[PDB]
């Protein structure tokens, strides 16, 4: 309330406007609390690879003495040059020596690293128990598995024509759904909670 | 002043964002509802006709739930039928 | 090969885009790729359009810059460099193929001719901004 | 002399476009886009000369069902009209059997296209 | 004689492999995958696997191939199926076929969680510019 309000039209004018102002920004306050407190919002803080150069809080390497480290090394893109410069210049060591020290690295702490791997063995782990990862942004490179044969095999060809019809039809797309999201742990709404202290 | 107004607003907020998420709440009506949410574990008898139809099903829901089954429940599917009444009761609503 | 592909998937989720497809839109589909980007223009928002990532992109990179692309890939198909059968431009040209990939050449071309040559730029709070309370402040 | 090897193209941007003022020059100098470069890569690693030009039919290789004929860039090549094929050839079973592709160059996938967001 | 590496989902043993004798005890990507290329093909395969580097490489005193691809160069199998990367050395010794997979490289983070709020976490749902101006027109007003 007030021990005072004013009597003349220019102090009621000014005391009209600001009740308006504050009716508006407490109604507003309020209602976008409301908002923040229904719906959950998890922002990923990195949705590409510029943003994980730029970023300094964020540690990323690969694994050490490897194809990524040889890719990173020859590199022409700008970024990927910035990348190079920040994983030679980086103390601790962010390189690692196996996949599986890097997930830990990764697991254990809480946003502090990001791994740099191939898509799949990312896809596959963040569909394993603990779900405790994801995959962000696109690729930074081109590769392909194919299938090997020695030089004059008579199997080249027919191994050729067989994966570009099972390709064709859909074969591998459905055994790739079979072994990363099907038979997948963690596919693809919590209560309210009170507010603590 | 500032305390008061700040635990106000916080308070009718936080009992809106309850009411809010208590209406929002559309329990299960169908086998695509089921189907989509794991909250839930839903299985049936070991050996029975319900197996063998959810097996050998050529539709798109049950074959989401095919794959879904044989998971680690550790053990979705049931013995004794009294075996799985007497489970989906004693579970807090976590089995179907 | 869109369409093909689509027709011919033994996917669930493309499955039931092909029951939606072939539909009363009258006419999803259409006969020409410009065709697609100019109805994907006109329409607010009420047309999506499904097409190769390359094309996509490059639109993106296009004056005046009012299109997207979103998501991942639904397929996975490539480009190559075809020579005629029983020809001695086989192994070279797959060989210095993959050395450029190697090399990065290859990459570098893509982001020259896509981006450093689009019309168009290169690349979050829910919190209430100044902009949705001006007239108050007015 | 090393022959030159006919190279075989087809006008999509920007894998092929005609350089600006395309009458003041002549050749292969009129041409610029993304494969052009990669033939003149190719080619110097290689080490041959070549010439460009353009599949009249303007259209990507494929078969009449019943004519069993071959209408693009690949009809241009197993018919011995061209010695080499630089363009977005999309890498397919039917196109395998009668032409000797190279591993792919682009990986490319189908994709959603919307309207950007004001 | 096919080849193949138990780095999964590609391959792995099936549960109870004791059980199960020879090439039905494998299960994965890969295995599957053979299945399809022999049925397209007719040859009839075993599955094996090599170790000794899990992977083709050279040694650049040696220079002997190790691996699946050294394996591949000397006779010991008849094909590779595989998560083999296509690369030049190995173009060079080995034939490859058409891509079965693409990919590249990415990124890998931990997902982001519920962040512990932040004292003066009650001011987020306006943004400091506001909260300025407000001060301001207090002071004006
Ligand atoms: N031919 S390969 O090139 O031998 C190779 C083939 C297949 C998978 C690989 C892999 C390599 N590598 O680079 O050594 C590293 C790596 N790291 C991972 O974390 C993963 O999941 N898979 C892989
Ligand atoms: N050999 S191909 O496979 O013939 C083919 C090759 C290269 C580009 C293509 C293309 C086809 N297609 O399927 O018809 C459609 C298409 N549509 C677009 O919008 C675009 O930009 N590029 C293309």
């Amino acid at each position: 309330g007030c021990d005072i309000s004013p009597r003349s039209l220019s102090g009621r004018i000014v005391g009209g406007v600001w009740w308006f102002f504050t009716l508006i920004i407490i109604s507003s306050y309020t209602a976008n609390l409301a908002a923040f407190l229904t719906v959950e919002r998890m922002v990923s803080p990195i949705e590409s690879a510029e943003d994980l150069s730029k970023q300094t809080e964020i540690a990323y390497g690969t694994l050490d003495s490897g194809s990524t480290k040889e890719f990173f090394r020859r590199s022409k893109i700008a970024v990927f040059d910035k990348m190079w410069t920040y994983m030679r210049s980086a103390e601790p060591s962010v390189f690692v020596r196996t996949t599986a020290e890097g997930v830990a690295r990764v697991r254990k702490s809480k946003g502090k690293y990001a791994y740099l791997l191939e898509s799949t063995m990312n896809e596959y782990i963040e569909q394993r128990k603990p779900c405790d990862t994801m995959k962000v942004g696109g690729n930074l490179d081109s590769k392909g598995y194919g299938i090997a044969t020695p030089k004059g095999s008579s199997l080249g060809t027919p191994v050729n024509l067989a994966v570009l019809k099972l390709s064709e039809q859909g074969v591998l797309d459905k055994l790739k759904n079979k072994w990363w999201y099907d038979k997948g742990e963690c596919g693809a709404k919590e209560k309210t909670s009170a507010l603590s202290l | 002043w500032f305390f008061t107004l700040i635990i106000i607003s916080s308070y009718t907020a936080n009992l809106a964002a309850f009411l809010t998420v208590e209406r929002m709440v559309s329990p299960i009506e169908s086998a695509e509802d089921l189907a989509k949410q794991t909250e839930i574990a839903y299985g049936t008898l070991e050996a029975g006709s319900t197996k063998e139809f959810f097996r050998r099903s050529k539709i798109a829901v049950f074959e989401k739930m095919w794959t879904y089954m044989k998971s680690a429940e550790p053990s979705v599917f049931v013995r004794t039928t009294e075996e799985g009444m007497i489970r989906v009761r004693k579970s807090k609503g976590k089995y179907a | 090969s869109t369409k093909e592909f689509f027709r011919r998937s033994k996917i669930a989720v493309f499955e039931k885009m092909w029951t939606y497809m072939k539909s009363a839109e009258p006419s999803v589909f259409v006969r020409t790729t410009e065709e697609g980007m100019i109805r994907v223009r006109k329409s607010k928002g009420k047309y999506a359009y499904l097409l190769e990532s390359t094309m996509n992109e490059y639109i993106e990179q296009r004056k005046p810059c009012d299109t997207m692309k979103v998501g991942g890939n639904l397929d996975s198909k490539g480009y190559g460099i075809a020579t005629p059968k029983g020809s001695a431009l086989r192994g070279p040209v797959n060989l210095a193929v993959l050395k450029l990939s190697e090399q990065g050449v290859l990459d570098k071309l893509k982001s020259k001719w896509w981006y450093d040559k689009g019309e168009c730029g290169s690349k979050k709070t829910s919190a209430l901004s100044l902009s949705n309370v001006a007239g108050v402040f007015y | 002399q090393n022959r030159t090897y006919i190279v075989t193209t087809i006008l999509e941007d920007p894998y092929v476009m005609l350089k600006k003022n395309a009458n003041q020059f002549e050749g292969n100098d009129r041409y610029e886009g993304y494969c052009v470069e990669l033939a003149a890569e190719i080619a110097k690693h290689v080490g041959y000369s070549y010439r460009l030009e353009i599949v009249s039919d303007g259209k990507y290789g494929a078969r009449d069902p019943d004519t069993k004929a071959w209408n693009g860039m690949v009809g241009e090549l197993v018919y011995g009209r061209a010695d080499v094929a630089v363009a977005p050839l999309t890498i397919t079973l039917v196109r395998e059997e009668v032409i000797d592709f190279s591993k792919p160059f682009m990986s490319l996938g189908i994709s959603i296209m919307i309207k950007k967001p004001q | 004689v096919v080849t193949t590496i138990l780095e999964s989902p590609y391959v792995m043993m099936k549960k109870n492999h004791e059980m199960l004798e020879g090439n039905e005890r494998y299960e994965g990507y890969c295995v599957d995958l053979a299945a399809e290329i022999a049925k397209h093909c007719g040859f009839k395969y075993k599955l094996t696997i090599v170790g000794d580097g899990k992977y083709g490489a050279r040694d650049a005193d040696t220079k002997i191939w190790n691996g699946m691809v050294g394996e591949l160069v000397y006779g010991k199998a008849d094909i590779a199926i595989a998560p083999l990367t296509i690369t030049l050395v190995r173009e060079e010794v080995i034939d490859f076929s058409k891509p079965f997979m693409s990919l590249g490289i990415s990124i890998m983070i931990k997902k982001p969680q519920k962040s512990k709020p932040g004292v003066f976490s009650f001011l987020d749902p306006l943004a400091y510019e506001i909260w300025m101006c407000i001060v301001f027109a207090y002071i004006g007003v």
